[PDB]
């Protein structure tokens, strides 16, 4: 039974499928899991994730560098922040954000809309916790979302190292056809559910090794609709059980090889060795980031 | 002009006040099988122990002000720190009142046994 895993993802079938999009209806909409004592929700959270990217794929390269977005949190602290430190390899490069200001363990933090963020270099992980809570307002058809799910789209395509990986979070009314179309340009692809946060609608969307041209053409609308519909008909029993097996926890520093390399010579061996989890392509040079800034003179 | 503002006292009277602690310190799932030493790159918590992110367990950090230290560098953000599990209520004052031997990396008087 899938109460001693970190938590659920998509089985295969349901993504298959062709459904339409019909509203979210979960059995056990608003319970709440036993957290072990003085543990917040987002430790939890994160680290049932970690668990399960644990289970994948992941290029672990030498000074990987890590990008979380969302890391703020209405605590004025990163707990995200603090699993992911946690869980990378020491002297991993972390960089985060958040809209709103915070305290963070993070190497570096910028505070501002995600859209005001750039960086020179390009990244091994992503991570995004970003939900606008605007979202709440539901006034009429849950139709594909844009703002910051724009912006991830561009900065994936635009700044995720060959062979990388991400993790978006998603909900019911929070997500994006791009975002599905685009996980069909990873080797494999998930939406992740957490035992803890079972009860909510919340997955992880897991593109797993970026391969920088689609493996396979993804309707995102039809995929959202087969994910609602495996959430739907498949209710998950919260579970904290994963939380307190802690002994494998920290990622594998596997070395993975870094190479620069040019359009021309992504051939198919190299294509494979993405897929595999067994190399990154980027420049290996320093990492700078940058936040615009929005000037104004208030006066007169 | 000598001024400047004294957070730790400040902190150190409310506590001693009978203020409530500070909260929302973070605290992380871990075997709790470490080594016990006082702030780690990461969690190193024993039995005796809980293990927090350094960043939200520092008394400057979480009140938006500067680090008593020339440079400014903090000693606990971006690491792990071991607090007691008897004084995991205050890990703030925990870290502020406490004081790590130079020689074994415990905390004086929470691990240390480098007078025996
Ligand atoms: C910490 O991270 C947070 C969460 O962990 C995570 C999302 O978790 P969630 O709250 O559980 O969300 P959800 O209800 O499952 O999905 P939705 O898109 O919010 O649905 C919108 C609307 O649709 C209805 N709905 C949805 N579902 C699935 C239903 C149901 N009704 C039922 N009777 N049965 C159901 O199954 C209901 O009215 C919902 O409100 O996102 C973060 N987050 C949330 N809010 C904020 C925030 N962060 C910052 N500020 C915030 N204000
Ligand atoms: C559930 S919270 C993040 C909690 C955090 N990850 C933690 O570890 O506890 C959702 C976050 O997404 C952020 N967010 C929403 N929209 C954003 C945007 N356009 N740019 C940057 N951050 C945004 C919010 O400020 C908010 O802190
Ligand atoms: O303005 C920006 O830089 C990000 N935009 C998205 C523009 N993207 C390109 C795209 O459309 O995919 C730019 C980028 O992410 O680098 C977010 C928004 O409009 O809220
Ligand atoms: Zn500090
Ligand atoms: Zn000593």
């Amino acid at each position: 039974s899938q109460a001693w895993q970190p938590g659920v993802a998509m089985p295969n079938l349901y993504k298959m499928q062709r459904m339409l999009l019909e509203k979210c209806d979960l059995q056990n909409y608003g319970d709440s899991a036993t957290l072990p004592k003085g543990i917040m929700m987002n430790v939890a959270k994160y680290t049932q994730l970690c668990q399960y990217l644990n289970t994948l794929t992941l290029a672990v390269p030498y000074n990987m560098r890590v990008i979380h977005f969302g890391a703020g949190s209405d605590k004025g602290v990163a707990p995200g922040t603090a699993v992911l430190r946690q869980w990378l390899p020491t002297g991993t490069l972390l960089v985060d954000s958040d809209l709103n200001d915070f305290v963070s363990d993070a190497d570096s933090t910028l505070i501002g809309d995600c859209a005001t963020v750039h960086t020179a270099n390009k990244w091994d992980l992503i991570i995004s916790d970003m939900y606008d809570p605007k979202t709440k307002n539901v006034t009429k058809e849950n139709d594909s979302k844009e703002g910051f799910f724009t912006y991830i789209c561009g900065f994936i395509q635009q700044k995720l190292a060959l062979g990388g990986s991400v993790a978006i979070k998603i909900t019911e009314h929070s997500w994006n056809a791009d975002l599905y179309k685009l996980m069909g340009h990873f080797a494999w692809w998930t939406a992740f559910v957490t035992n803890v946060n079972a009860s909510s609608s919340e997955a992880f969307l897991i593109g797993c090794n970026y391969l920088g041209k689609p493996r396979e053409q993804i309707d995102g609308y039809v995929m959202h609709a087969n994910y609602i519909f495996w959430r739907n008909t498949n209710p998950i029993q919260l579970s904290s059980y994963s939380l307190f097996d802690m002994s494998k926890f920290p990622l594998k520093l596997r070395g993975t090889a870094v190479m620069s390399l040019k359009e021309g010579q992504i051939n198919d061996m190299i294509l494979s060795l993405l897929s595999k989890g067994r190399l990154i392509i980027r420049e290996n040079n320093r990492v700078v980031i940058s936040s615009d800034v929005l000037v104004n003179n208030e006066n007169l | 002009c000598a001024f400047a503002v004294d957070a730790a006292k400040a902190y150190k009277d409310y506590l001693a006040s009978g203020g409530q602690p500070i909260t929302n310190c973070v605290k992380m799932l871990c075997t709790h099988t470490g080594t016990g030493q006082a702030i780690t790159v990461t969690p190193e918590a024993n039995m005796d122990q809980e293990s927090f992110g350094g960043a939200s367990c520092c008394l400057y950090c979480r009140c938006h002000i500067d680090h008593p230290n020339p440079k400014g560098f903090c000693d606990l953000k971006g690491k792990y720190v071991q607090i007691p599990t008897t004084c995991a209520n205050d890990p703030v004052g925990f870290t502020l009142k406490n004081t790590v031997c130079t020689v074994c990396g415990m905390w004086k008087g929470y691990g240390c046994s480098c007078d025996q």
